[PDB]
């Protein structure tokens, strides 16, 4: 029921190899609808969803130069940030930053993002209160005493609360055939003997959105989580997700083995034997 | 849509 | 700094079926710093029209990619998918399993 935009954005130094790599994504919910790459020839922002690309030209120039701008943002971020920690010029660094906002099933404002990243570690988050950050070490300290005095936060709310959930809303209601449909997982399990005493028992879940499911493997009603090999839900490459869960299950007792899947596509959550 | 202001570290 | 492994999963878009069109896809997730080489291999030798996602990450910063091409399941056909990165000492490939 709930819903959120989310924007990515990574920038990495690539030093003696000229200006640095700036790719920015965009998603609604778990699809991504809009890319940029500083090293693409288009040097503009691209569709990436097929009810975004319907956009007039206003839309897609607007976003151009905004993520142009944030490409000299970040460009300069990495020199600020490099001083902040006394870093030389021949190493690659990485900065990421996202921001977005979540709706609820009324589709009002929920809770509002923005955060950084400096290779791969935490740098400066804006709290829930979207009134105060967290910075981890002494060099975010400085930024957020800049961003104190500049009153980045009122700026930063005033986005969250406002342009960025009613555009929430609005791609919604143009892709709802797309955002705001439910596939429930189909779901089937696989038998595998790796010996004459053992089995490999896969329960599948194929085709749902949105990404966010659980499959748990339980006997007699005890969850079988350390023994229970479960992978990250991932893309199929059609706007849907797939995930498995196997256990090792002693020759005679597949009876005693159930599957548990829980999706909002199901009316209710689905109990799997292998009978 | 994207954000129009330009927020620096 | 922070160096994270990519955990690797080789896998298609529907189940398999020999002679019946499908997507192999190689999914790359949780891996630092964002420098990643992925290739697909069919029978030992690299697929040359092989597309990958935008580079995006999840909430914990780390990164993940999806590369996948068309091609077409049979019995006797292997694939698999190459990986290297600064935190593998040597490029790690994983074979395509329909059961996985």
């Amino acid at each position: 029921g709930s819903h959120s935009m989310r924007y990515f954005f990574t920038s990495v130094s690539r030093p003696g190899r000229g200006e640095p790599r700036f790719i920015a994504v965009g998603y609604v919910d778990d699809t991504q609808f809009v890319r940029f790459d500083s090293d693409a020839a288009s040097q503009r922002m691209e569709p990436r969803a097929p009810w975004i690309e319907q956009e007039g030209p206003e839309y897609w120039d607007g976003e151009t130069r905004k993520v142009k701008a944030h490409s000299q943002t970040h460009r300069v971020d990495l020199g600020t940030l490099r001083g902040y920690y006394n870093q030389s010029e021949a190493g690659s660094h990485t900065v990421q930053r996202m921001y977005g906002c979540d709706v609820g099933s009324d589709w009002r404002f929920l809770r509002g993002y923005h955060q950084y990243a400096y290779d791969g570690k935490d740098y400066i988050a804006l709290k829930e209160d979207l009134r105060s950050w967290t910075a981890a070490d002494m060099a975010a300290q400085t930024t957020k005493h800049k961003w104190e005095a500049a009153h980045v936060a009122e700026q930063l709310r005033a986005y969250l609360e406002g342009t960025c959930v009613e555009w929430l809303r609005r791609y919604l209601e143009n892709g709802k055939e797309t955002l705001q449909r439910t596939d429930a997982p189909k779901t089937h399990m696989t038998h595998h003997a790796v010996s004459d005493h053992e089995a490999t028992l896969r329960c599948w879940a194929l085709s749902f959105y949105p990404a966010e499911i659980t499959l748990t493997w339980q006997r007699d009603g005890e969850d079988q989580t350390q023994d229970t090999e479960l992978v990250e839900t991932r893309p199929a490459g059609d706007g849907t997700f797939q995930k498995w869960a196997a256990v090792v299950v002693p020759s005679g007792q597949e009876q005693r083995y159930t599957c548990h899947v829980q999706h909002e596509g199901l009316p209710k959550p689905l109990t799997l034997r292998w009978e | 849509k994207l954000s129009h202001q330009l927020v620096l570290l | 700094m922070i160096q994270r492994t990519p955990k690797i999963q080789v896998y298609s878009r529907h189940p398999a079926e020999n002679g019946k069109s499908n997507f192999l896809n190689c999914y790359v997730s949780g891996f630092h710093p964002s420098d990643i080489e992925v290739d697909l291999l069919k029978n030992g030798e690299r697929i040359e029209k092989v597309e990958h996602s935008d580079l995006s990450f999840s909430k914990d910063w780390s990164f993940y990619l999806l590369y996948y091409t068309e091609f077409t399941p049979t019995e006797k056909d292997e694939y698999a998918c190459r990986v290297n990165h600064v935190t593998l000492s040597q490029p790690k490939i994983v074979k395509w399993d329909r059961d996985m």
